[PDB]
Order: structure tokens, then sequence, then C-alpha cells
């Protein structure tokens, strides 16, 4: 009954968290201050939105934690009933706390309640902030209400880069004395495509697949369109070749991956390919039409093949 | 409420003229007792739909048509949950073969599935996974335009049965015949420019002869009133634009395609109507491949939305430019 | 323009065999679903008032305003302002941006399961006059399909539009299409000169004759040039000030400013002017059109025709975005750079 | 080189003309 | 009596064929008890049911499959109705059955929601002890990353009908039809890498004619010819533009054939042709506007217009180049 590392590993304190700078050092700085504001957390899913509002009520709070913090996800019902009910209950009782300690209800998945569930919440914060300081963690800044924002800090989180992801990695592999290639790292890089979770969920899954980590072993256990061919084919296609680039396209397509699986891999290797800046462009331009016709529901071989023929007379 | 379209559909197999083979495929299929593969396609007005109905009414009788067939639109149904719901809805009602005037009916629920091409690759293979559902109680038959459309397992659970296009000759003997029957006066040159503007269909030259009946009101067709209902536009315009198009300046194309636009003619029929004129005659491989291509590029932006003037003048920009070299 | 309007299809002024065949639609029974298409202007509700009185007795002519509450998947209560009657019901569905099919479901069911009061004055069915239906989304257009096909016996449709190649066929082949062309300039002038001499004036042909070729072959805007032209000054002679209409001489010298010079900073002007014409709340169809007929009046040495290509591709890509103005000044951005290039060589 | 004027003997082909009729071949391996 | 699949479905890890190293690692997993929330995802009728019933009845007994597992499917809609009601309601409770987790079968989970995704999401991270999911769905890409990313996934491919053949031989020992080599041939190149479609076929042939030869299974599958795109290219290479316009016109509303299907064996055999790089691209790039111009629904003979017009500019080209 071993827990798998995506919460194993889970950091317990501030000082253990990568993904910012500014906004790690405004939380170090709110641990000791004492009045922390009623805040919300913008970002990405998967960039520590969570384990970061929480080490900061672990470091704050402390042994009191049991009955002054109240998290609150979308895993529950997400109607207005338990909204009304139980934020107001808990924020009604009172916990024997410090002069700079408040109790803190965090609100995951914020952004997914309606209009009349967000302008209580405006007077629920508003009222009850001498004893308890809100943390809405809000996946898009932008659907939460301009008064909600008006009366409440504002904290960004920007999505893992990968010298940050390298860095954790590399902590989790000396951490568990896991045996590595440089080229694994890479692997695990490519199919993390930037999220934390997901990179520390597919070492764990390798690592218990295979043990050793190399970079065929990586894709033995995730089966993406190997990036290799997948250069292959914009390299073909950006060197004035569409025989060879659809030889590689039909490779890719007899061992049955979708459409979208394969342009997705196309996106993503386009990214950080290397030739010229407006090639690039150009490119990243076809590839956002051909995904608009799959997506619209043309999925056949022949739109990769027109989109390999494009690409070939992008570059004369 | 007189749909001239389903008033003449025969109503016995014996009465389906032309397609006498397969009415007795259909005879010996209905007498046999177990029938799991059935499929009609073909163009539309050669009665396909009309023959299985034929065949279900001298299967079923009149009492049991309002009780074991189910007609679906799936044009009109492309979405999965209604289709999921109302063939699960209809088959679970279980209906005993037993039939109050003693004729022996075999226990099956027909489902007609009309224009069953339209749908794509997933929504058929959720309709297959709801034929292996339920292919014990109810029986399942498609009518679609094209057989390549339909995806290989729907292919597998059916008995396919082609229709070729009806003759002309035929063609107005059934007009002429139901123009007779009905008091309709029109001469056989009329009856050939119906069956010349509805191409291969008996479905819109006897929706067209009913408009015609409408809008003359017990006047004699004139070949006007037959070109303005299906929307058809003269070739003295064709020809005009041809004219401007071959010889002459933009002045002349946009004289032309104000004149077309503020006669309210469709660019959809300008654009079939300029393709079938220009796939006839005699201009060059170069020139017909370019103007055909622009016709169809015109044909999918205004299927897209475009504004009609603006691909109106590019087409006979594209046109003069081929022509006038 | 509505205190003269034809009351009844005898009294209509052009196409008139047009009017007899729908008069003698309305003469027999089983009255099919219209699509009544054509230009703008060109007369299509007209022939409709026509046809609804026609199609009934005197009092088709009083008309209401009421305010129907629609409901969205979401919970939200939008208030649409229908035309109605107690013989048709006139809506326009295209004003909601994406309930569309929500309230022509819902106000055919309301209009055809809920049955007629007094079913000897008016016949069986009752008619739905929906209003420019050429712009409602194709999902809607196959609900609308749907709902015909499940009333027919109770509520027959009339589908006033304009440039049907943005209507589906499977909707356009269960209708009858009716085609209403704008009227000639022979029959424009005639008409100008009987909306003159039934009031007193004395028009003279050769004004009339410029009112009919300045107002492109619209009906509704060459007998308000009429008025407009008799309140500026009464005595008319050959040659007037015709009352040019403000956003198509605003068009005139948007175009003027853009062949006048080729630097971004006039892209940025002629951008402050689109943005002028956008808010006016004009469409960029119409934007499209008058910028392209007078780029072709001041352009020369066939260029003429790659512009007209070039302003076809990009109103194409105005229907495929949200954002206007984007397509807009590509479309000026490369007639400008195309100038420049015309022009330098 | 992709286009042959003589006919391949030891492969698949098929014709290819024009307005004129050269009578082009294209190999199909 | 019944469908060969529904009478020849395998029962036994060894049974199942070219997932060997996906069978290997889940019964690996499976003798060690840690096995993880699946996410089995590939082509339709590749061996992704079968593979996790004969892991739950390899699990459970005959007694206790009907218990502890629970099998939800295409005819549940899967929207947030589901996920708040019988799966929660599942996974969220104990058995008193022998101290095990629990099974749910997810059939086609590419369906659900983001929002759908992200509640099955808070399922499946909040109960992991009691119970193990399974996701089987087509598409990955349909899912968000965050389900992949606590769920262990694996890649069901299509198989190789060098592998494939044995299990169509088995059938055709078992079940005495006449087998030839073209109806095999037919048989697992129509069929794309699937053993489902292959019985299906096989048994269609058997049923409506008796003998399986190609052109059987190309009569009772109504597949587009070798022969017949080959005229329609030769048409569309060697003809003048009218007179390949009604051949092909005739054609097709003899043969039933449409032009999406006409696209796309075309464009299966356009690179066997051995064009010039330029007028291939050329072809593609106009065949993948017609079949985008054909996807958003207009007029055919345009488009076949359109198509007949690409490869007349190709074969003025190609003589030109000559
Ligand atoms: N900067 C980071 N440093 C260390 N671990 C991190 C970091 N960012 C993410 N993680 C890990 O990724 C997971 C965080 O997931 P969550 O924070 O619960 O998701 P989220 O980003 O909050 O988005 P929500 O809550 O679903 S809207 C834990 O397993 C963390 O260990
Ligand atoms: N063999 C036939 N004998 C007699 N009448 C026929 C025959 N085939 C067609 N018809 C007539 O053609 C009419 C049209 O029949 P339909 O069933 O609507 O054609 P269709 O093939 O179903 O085309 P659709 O419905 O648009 S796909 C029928 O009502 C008959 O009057
Ligand atoms: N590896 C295999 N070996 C032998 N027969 C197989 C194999 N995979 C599939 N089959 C056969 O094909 C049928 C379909 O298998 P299933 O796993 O039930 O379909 P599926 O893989 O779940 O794909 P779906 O359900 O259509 S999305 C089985 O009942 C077998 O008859
Ligand atoms: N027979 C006629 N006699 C007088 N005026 C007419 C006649 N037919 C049309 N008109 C005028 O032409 C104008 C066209 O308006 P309308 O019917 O709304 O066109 P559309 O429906 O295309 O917008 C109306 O203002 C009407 O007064
Ligand atoms: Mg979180
Ligand atoms: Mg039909
Ligand atoms: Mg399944």
């Amino acid at each position: 009954y071993e827990l798998p590392w995506v919460e194993k590993y889970r950091p317990v304190k501030l000082n253990e968290i990568v993904g910012n700078e500014d906004t790690v050092s405004r939380l170090e700085v709110f641990a000791r201050e004492g009045n922390v504001p009623n805040i919300i957390i913008a970002g990405p899913p998967g960039t520590g939105k969570t384990t970061s509002i929480l080490c900061l009520a672990r470091a704050l709070l402390g042994p009191a934690l049991k009955d002054a913090m109240l998290e609150l996800n979308a895993s529950n019902d997400r109607g207005i009933d338990v909204v009304r009910n139980k934020i107001k209950m808990f924020a009604q009782q009172k916990v024997t706390l410090p002069k700079g300690r408040h109790k803190i209800i965090i609100l995951d998945e914020a952004d997914s309640m309606t209009d009349g569930a967000q302008q209580a919440l405006r007077r629920t914060m508003e009222i009850y902030s001498k004893t308890t300081r809100f943390a809405l963690a809000c996946n898009a800044s932008d659907k939460i209400i301009e008064p909600i924002q008006s009366r409440c800090a504002v904290l960004r989180y920007t999505k893992l880069t990968d010298a940050q992801i390298l860095t954790r990695l590399m902590n989790v592999i000396e951490k568990e004395r896991v045996p590595y290639t440089d080229d694994g790292l890479e692997a695990i890089i490519f199919t993390a495509q930037g999220d934390m979770r997901q990179a520390l969920n597919n070492l764990q899954s390798t690592f218990s697949g295979f043990g050793f980590i190399n970079s065929e072993n990586v894709f033995k256990v995730c089966d993406e369109p190997h990036p290799l061919l997948v250069k292959e084919m914009i390299q073909h296609c950006v060197n004035a070749n569409i025989d060879e680039a659809y030889k590689i396209l039909a490779h890719l397509w007899h061992l049955g991956y979708s459409p979208e699986d394969i342009i997705g891999n196309i996106f993503r290797v386009c990214k950080t390919f290397q030739m010229a800046e407006y090639l690039k462009l150009e490119f990243i331009k076809e590839i956002g039409y051909t995904h608009m016709k799959i997506a619209e529901g043309v999925n056949s071989l022949l739109q990769m093949a027109g989109l390999l023929a494009r690409l070939c007379q992008k570059t004369m | 409420p007189v749909p001239w379209v389903e008033k003449y559909r025969p109503k016995c197999v014996d009465e389906v003229a032309f397609q006498e083979e397969v009415v007795a495929v259909l005879k010996k299929s209905l007498e046999g007792a177990d029938l799991p593969n059935l499929l009609f396609y073909g163009p539309p007005g050669t009665g396909k739909t009309s023959t299985i109905l034929a065949a279900a009414r001298e299967l079923f009788g009149p009492e049991l048509f309002r009780l074991r067939v189910l007609e679906l639109n799936a044009s009109d149904e492309r979405g999965i949950q209604v289709v999921r719901e109302k063939v699960k809805n209809f088959a679970q009602l279980t209906v005993s073969g037993s039939r109050s005037d003693g004729k022996p009916c075999p226990p099956f629920k027909i489902v007609i599935l009309d224009e069953a091409d339209s749908m794509t690759s997933a929504a058929q293979a959720a309709l297959r996974r709801t034929m292996e559902k339920e292919s014990k109680t109810t029986r399942f038959c498609l009518i679609c335009n094209y057989v390549s459309r339909i995806i290989e397992p729907l292919t597998s659970r059916c008995s396919k049965f082609r229709f070729k296009p009806l003759s002309d000759k035929i063609q107005q003997q059934r007009l002429l015949d139901i123009a007779k029957k009905e008091n309709v006066k029109i001469s056989d040159e009329g009856i050939a420019y119906l069956v010349k503007v509805s191409e291969g269909d008996l479905r819109k030259a006897i929706t067209f002869l009913q408009s015609a009946t409408r809008l003359t009101g017990g006047k004699e067709i004139t070949e006007k009133v037959i070109t303005d209902i299906a929307g058809v536009i003269p070739a003295e315009k064709i020809d005009g634009v041809f004219a401007a198009c071959q010889s002459g300046s933009f002045d002349k194309l946009e004289a032309v395609v104000k004149d077309l636009i503020d006669e309210g003619h469709a660019a959809t029929q300008l654009v079939n109507q300029l393709h079938d004129v220009v796939v006839e005659n005699n201009l060059s491989d170069k020139q017909k491949s370019i103007i055909t291509e622009k016709l169809a590029e015109v044909d999918k932006c205004l299927a897209d939305g475009a504004d009609e003037h603006l691909q109106l003048i590019s087409l006979c920009a594209t046109v003069m430019q081929q022509l006038s070299q | 323009v509505d205190k003269y309007r034809p009351c009844s299809l005898g009294r209509l002024d052009y196409h008139k065999e047009q009017a007899a065949q729908l008069r003698n639609l309305v003469q027999c029974g089983d009255f099919p679903h219209l699509l009544v298409y054509g230009p703008s202007g060109a007369g299509k509700k007209t022939r409709i008032m026509c046809i609804l009185r026609e199609l009934y007795g005197v009092g088709v002519e009083k008309l209401r305003i009421e305010h129907q509450t629609i409901t969205t998947p979401s919970k939200k209560k939008i208030e649409i302002s229908t035309i109605a009657s107690n013989y048709h019901l006139e809506v326009n569905p295209s004003d909601a941006g994406n309930s569309d099919r929500v309230v022509i479901q819902e106000m055919l069911k309301t209009v055809a399961q809920s049955q007629q009061l007094e079913t000897n004055s008016q016949r069986d069915f009752k008619v739905v006059l929906l209003t420019e239906v050429d712009k409602l989304t194709k999902d809607a257009q196959h609900a609308l399909r749907r709902t015909m096909e499940k009333y027919m016996s109770t509520c027959r449709l009339i589908l006033c539009c304009n440039s049907t190649s943005k209507v589906i066929p499977p909707i356009r082949s269960r209708c009858l299409a009716v085609r209403v062309p704008a009227p000639s300039i022979e029959d424009i002038c005639h008409v100008l000169s009987t909306v003159c001499k039934k009031e007193g004036l004395n028009l003279p042909s050769q004004l009339a004759h410029r009112l009919a070729e300045k107002s492109c072959r619209n009906l509704r805007k060459a007998l308000l040039m009429c008025e407009a032209c008799r309140v500026q000054q009464y005595p008319f002679t050959a040659d007037q000030e015709i009352p040019e209409t403000d956003w198509e001489v605003y068009l005139r010298e948007t175009a003027n400013a853009i062949v006048s010079q080729q630097t971004p900073q006039r892209l940025l002007e002629v951008r402050g002017r689109l943005y002028e014409l956008l808010t006016h709340c004009i469409p960029p169809e119409i934007i499209m059109k008058g910028l392209l007929s007078e780029l072709l009046h001041n352009c020369d040495g066939q260029l003429k025709g790659e512009v007209a290509q070039m302003a076809a591709y990009y109103e194409h890509r105005l229907q495929l975005g949200s954002k206007a103005i984007y397509h807009l000044e590509a479309f000026v951005a490369k007639f400008m750079a195309l100038y420049k290039k015309f022009m330098e060589d | 080189n992709p286009v042959l004027r003589r006919p391949p003997i030891l492969e698949d082909y098929v014709h290819v003309t024009s307005t004129e009729g050269v009578r082009a071949y294209l190999v199909l391996r | 009596n019944l469908p060969w699949v529904e009478k020849y479905r395998p029962q036994t890890l060894n049974d199942l064929i070219s997932h060997q190293d996906i069978l290997s690692t889940i019964q690996k997993f499976i003798n060690e008890d840690r096995l993880p929330h699946l996410l089995l995802y590939g082509p339709p009728g590749t061996g992704k049911t079968s593979t996790i019933l004969a892991c739950a009845k390899q699990l459970y007994k005959d007694k206790e499959f009907g218990s502890m597992v629970l099998e939800l499917n295409a005819s549940d809609d899967r929207g947030i109705d589901i996920i708040r009601g019988p799966i929660l309601s599942f996974a969220s409770t104990r058995t008193i059955f022998k101290k095990g987790f629990k099974l749910v079968i997810l059939d086609e989970a590419d369906a659900m929601t983001q929002d759908a995704q992200n509640a099955l999401r808070r399922v499946i991270e909040k109960f992991t002890e009691n119970t193990r999911f399974c996701l089987i769905c087509n598409y990955l890409s349909k899912i968000i990353p965050a389900l992949q990313s606590r769920c262990t996934r694996f890649r069901f491919g299509p198989l190789t009908p060098e592998l494939m053949v044995p299990r169509l031989e088995h059938v055709v020992e078992e079940e005495k039809v006449d087998i030839s080599e073209d109806g095999m041939k037919a048989l697992v190149t129509l069929s794309s890498g699937d053993m489902r479609r292959a019985l299906n076929i096989l048994q269609s042939t058997n049923m409506a004619f008796g003998k399986v030869t190609e052109e059987t299974v190309y009569t009772c599958t109504g597949h587009p010819l070798k022969s017949d795109i080959a005229n329609i290219l030769d048409w569309m290479l060697n003809q003048d533009f009218t007179t390949a316009y009604r051949n092909i016109t005739e054609l097709k509303t003899l043969k039933g054939l449409a032009l999406h299907d006409i696209l796309t064996e075309i464009h299966l055999f356009v690179h066997r042709v051995d064009f010039p790089s330029s007028v291939r691209i050329h072809l593609l790039t106009k065949m993948a506007d017609i079949e985008y111009r054909l996807s958003v629904g207009t007029n055919e003979k345009i488009q076949l217009s359109s198509l007949i017009a690409a490869f007349q500019v190709t074969r003025d080209l190609i003589v030109a180049e000559a």
C-alpha cells in the first residue's frame, strides 16, 4: 500500500517550492508578518496552487491547524447551499489564536461558482475579515469579478519552467537513489510537458516498471509519437521534401495513432525546433490551421498529408 | 395535407415498377421469416424508401404499420443522445407477432434510417454498438445516398440493394400519368424541361410539379414557371456573363454581376450552372481547370457564409482572366 | 414610403406576373412554406404583406408588440420584441447570438401545440414570419428544420431573407422559393413619377433617372431620397444636389484616404475611420462592398481584378472570425502594399 | 527522372497524355 | 446462433496477442498487488475491454465478479450527475468480500468533458486503496493532463497482419469455410488491424455467400476496388475534361461510390505513382482542400470537377516535363 510520489514528496514548507520567485517571497514575508490579506491564487493547473497556501497555513497556524483551517475543494458539492452553510459556520467558530493569526478558508477551484456565490462571497470576505482570511485558488483570474479582486490581493503562478522541473526531478532522483541518464531526463521532460505532477507520476511509473532511467524506457510506458521521428518529419518538411516526410507520416499512421496525437506532437516538437524565426511562425500558423481542421472534424490521413505539403510549400 | 411525394408512393410491392428483382428478393426475405440483413441505397427519387415502406405494408399490414415501423431522419438527428434514446425506447416495447386478422407475422420491428450516410464514423460506431445491443427484438434498415460512405461494421450486418437511376422515358411517363390523374395541363416539352431541371430526381420533379399546379392555379404550365420554381438561371444570363468575360472590361463584369445580384438570383445556382456550362464546352484543359477550381473555392466560401457579390466579382475576374487572355 | 404602400397584390406597380403566381397560390389550398428572397429593398416585405392580406381578411394590418421572455440553457430570462397579430407572428431570431435555436423551438411549440382560438375566421394553420434567417447558425437552422418537420399541420412558415447561400439546402429544398428582384430603373422612375404625381409634384424624368441610378436599385432609398430632395428644395430642376447618405460618402472619403498615401500612419488613421464605421453598427460586408466599389472607381491597369479577388478572400476570413477589424485592416494593408508596388513600378 | 516516355517493362505503369497526346507513363512502384 | 466475437472472445492472458509487454506488466503488477488506476487507450477492436475482463476474472471469481466490478458504458450518459451518482457511491464503500480493491470499468472515457474529468480526478484521488478505476478510451488527447497524471496509461495499438493471420487461420480451421490468399489479404487490409471487424467481415462473408475470396469481401463490404480507382486515375490523367467528368460521374452513379472514398483511395494511390515532388505537393494540397470543402458540406459535382482540374493541371505539367 505504498503511496504515489505525487503526494508522498509534496513539500511541507515554503523554502522547498521551486515554482515562483516573487510570489513565494511574498508568502515568506506573509508567514512572519501575521497580517495576511485575503488572496486569490491564479495559474495553470498542476503548478502548485494548493501546496503553497497549505504550507502557508501550516506555517501560520501550526499546532492549531486542525481547528482553524478549512480546505473546500470542488470534490464535494459545489452548490450555493454548501457555501452558504459550511463557510459561514466555520467562520463563526472561535479559536484561541495569537495576535497575528487568523483562520484560513481555502477555496480550491473558485472559478466554477456562479455570480451569486461570489457576490455573497464579497460579504463573507468583508464581514469576517478580522476572524478569518480567505484564499481562493482560481484556475483563471479573469472569471473572478472585479469587486472580489479589488478587496483582496492577487497572486500569480506561472507554468513550471524546465530548469525548475529539472531541479525538482534531480532532487527526487537523489532522494530515491535512482540511476539515470541524461537522455532519460530529456525524455521525461518531453513527456512531462511542463506539469510537475505529470513528471513525478511518469517518473514513478517508469521506475516501478523498469527501474533504470533511459530514453527508451520512458516511451514504453507512455507511447507518444516518438520525438525523433516527428523531428525528422519537421526536418524533412523544412528541407524541401515531401516523399520522405510522408513516409515518416505513414510509418506513424500505421502504428494507429490519431491525427490529434500526431499533430500535438508535431506542434510540441516545432516549438523547440532549430530554424529561422519567420519559418517557425509560418509553420506554427499552418499547424494551427490544420489543427483547426482536425478539431473541426476532418481527421483523415489526407489532412496530415496536406499539412506536410503546405509546410513543404512554405519553404520554397 | 396532400404530400404528392408521399401520396404517390406505391403501397404494394407489386406496384413498384422497374425494380421487380429487388421486389422478388424482398418478398422471399419476408416469407423466409429470418431477415437479419437489409440496406437500400441509390440516388434520390429512386423510391427505396417507398419500396421498403411497401414491403412493411405488405408484411405488417395497416394495423402494425403504426406499431412496429419507426422512421428516423439521420441528418435531422445527427446527435448521439437522441438516436440512443429513441431507438432504445422503441425497441424496449415488447409487442408480440400475433395479428387480429390471423396473418402470421414474424416477431420483429422495423427501423428506417433516412440519409444515414450523413453520420460521421463515431456516430455510426455508436449506432453499430446500439445494433449489437438490440439485434434480437428489432431489425434495422439503413437508407443512404452512397454505400461507400457507410462504415464497415454496418455493411457486415446488412445486405446491399443497389438502385439504378430511372431512365428519362419512364420519368416522363410517370409525370404524364400523374398529370393526367390530377388533371394538370402541361405539354411534353414542359415535362422534358421539368425532368431536365430535376436531374435524376422524382421527388424534386413531383414537388416542382405540385408547386407548378399551386402557382399556375389551373393555367397551362409554361417554361417560365418551371424555370422560376426551381430557381434556374436562364441561359441568356449565362451567355451574357460569358460574353462580358470573353471580350470586355471590369465595368461590364460589374454591370452583369450587379444585374444578376439585383435580379435576386442565388450564387449557388450561378456556380452550379456556370460549372455545367464550363465543363461541357470547347475551352482548353487549363482554362477549364482554373475556372472549375475557382468555382469550387467560390462555393466553399458561399457555404462558409461569405458575401456573394464579392465572390461573384472575383469569379468573373477569374473567368475574364482565363477567357480574355 | 409607409403611407402609400400597396395593401394588396392587385395594387402593385412592378412584377405583375409574380403577383399573379402568388395570388394563384393563395387562391387554392395547402399553402406551403415560403422562402422569399432577393436583394435588399426589392419589395420582399411588400410582397409578404400583400400575401398576408390575401391570406386573411382586412384585420391583417392590426399589429402589436409583445416582449416574450425566453430561457436559455443557462438560467437567464431574455426579452424578445415580437411583432404579432391575431393572424400571424413576425419574429427576428437573429437578435439572440446563441439562443436562436431555443426561441425558434419555443415559439414554434407555443404557436403549434397551442391551437387557434376561432378556427372559423382563420384557416387551420397560422403563419410565423421569420426575418433575416441567413445569419442564423447551422445548428439553429437544423433545429428550424426539425421544428418545421414536427409542426407542418398548424404552423406553415414564411422565411424572408437575402443571399440564400447562407441557408442550408435541407431547409431550402422543403420550401417554395419565391424570388423578388430589385425593380428596373424604368420601373423605379415610374413609381417615383407616381409617388410625385399623387401628391402634387413636378419631378422631371432626368432627376428621377439620376435618383434611380444613384440609389443602386434600392426602392426605399430611392423614395426617401425623393422626399429628402423635396424637403431640401421644392422646385425640381434637372441638376439637383441629391441628398447622399452620410456613411456612403464617409466610405468614399475613406477610400480617398486609402489611395492618398501608403504609409502606416495613414493606416492608423484609416483604422480610426474603420473603427468609427464599425461602432456605427453597419455590417462589415457592406463596408467591404462600398470600399471595393470606391477603390475600383479609382484603379487602373487591370489591378482591379486582383484587388477584387483580394476583397472576397478577406470577406471570407471575416466570416470565420469574430473581430472584423483584423480582417478589414488586413484587406486595406494588403491593398496599400499592392498599390505601393503598382505605383512604384 | 520521375517521368518516362518509354514504358517500364519490369513494373506497373499508368499512362498520362495531354491536349496533344504525347503519351507519357508513370511508374507505380 | 451467436456472432463469432461473442463465441471466441479471449478469456486468458495468453489468448490476447501483440500486447505481450503490456500483459506481462499487468501480470507483474497484479501478482504483487500493486495495480494502479488503468487508462487503456487505442483504436477500436484491438482488445481493450477483453484484456481488463480477463484481468478481472483472474482477480475475482465468477461469484464476486458481479459485486466488486461496476461497468459503465455508452448506454450511460457521461456528464456531471454520474460522477456524483453511482460511481462515487460505488467507489466510497467497502465490501463483505475478501479484502481487495474494487473495480470500475468505464467504457468510452474520452467522451467525458473537462469538468467531468476533473470531478472524476477528485473521485480517483480521494479513494485509491479500495477502488482501482479502469478508463478505456479511443483518443488520449480528449482527456485532461491531470487525469493522465493520476492514472497509469497503456497504449493498445493495432495488430500487425504478420501476427494477425495465425488467429484468422485458427478461426478458419475451427470453422470450415473456403479460404484463399486474396481473401486473407482483403481481410487483413480492409479490417485495418483490428480483430473485431475482421471476425465480423469473415462471419458476414460466410453467411452471405459461403466462400471467402477478394471479390466476395469487396461485394459484401462495398469497399472501392483497386482497378476502380485505377480507372478513375487513368480517366483523370489521360482523357479530356468533359470525357473524364462524364465517365467518373457515371461510375459514381453506377458503382455507388462517394467523393470522400474516391479522395482517400486516390490519396493512397498517388503515393505509389512516381510523380515529381512539386506536382505531388500541388496534388496533395489540392486534395486536402477538396477534403475540407467536402467536410463543410457543399455540392459534390463541383468538387469532383476540382479534383479532375487538379489532375488535368498535373497531366499538362507531366507532359510538358516529358
Ligand atoms: N513548485 C512546486 N514545487 C514542488 N512541488 C510542486 C510544485 N508545483 C507543483 N508541485 C507538485 O504538484 C502537486 C500540486 O498539485 P495541486 O497544487 O494540488 O494542483 P493545483 O496546482 O493546486 O491546481 P488545482 O488545485 O487542481 S485548481 C503536488 O504533488 C506537488 O508536490
Ligand atoms: N419503382 C418505382 N415504381 C413506382 N414509383 C416509383 C418507383 N421508384 C420511385 N417511384 C416514385 O418516386 C417517388 C419518390 O420516392 P422516394 O422514396 O421519396 O425516393 P427516395 O429514393 O426515397 O429519395 P429520397 O427520399 O429523397 S433519399 C415515390 O413516391 C414514387 O411515386
Ligand atoms: N488480442 C486479441 N486476440 C484475439 N482476439 C481479439 C484480440 N483483441 C480483440 N479481439 C477480438 O475482437 C473483439 C473485440 O475486443 P474488445 O476488447 O471487446 O473491443 P475493444 O478493444 O474494447 O474496442 P471497443 O470496445 O470497440 S472501443 C473481441 O471480442 C475478440 O473477439
Ligand atoms: N408596388 C409598389 N408601390 C409603391 N412602393 C413600393 C411598391 N413595392 C415596393 N415599394 C416600396 O419599396 C420599398 C421596399 O421596402 P421592403 O419591402 O421593406 O424591401 P425589403 O423587404 O427588401 O427591405 C418600400 O419602402 C415600399 O414602399
Ligand atoms: Mg491543487
Ligand atoms: Mg429519403
Ligand atoms: Mg467496450
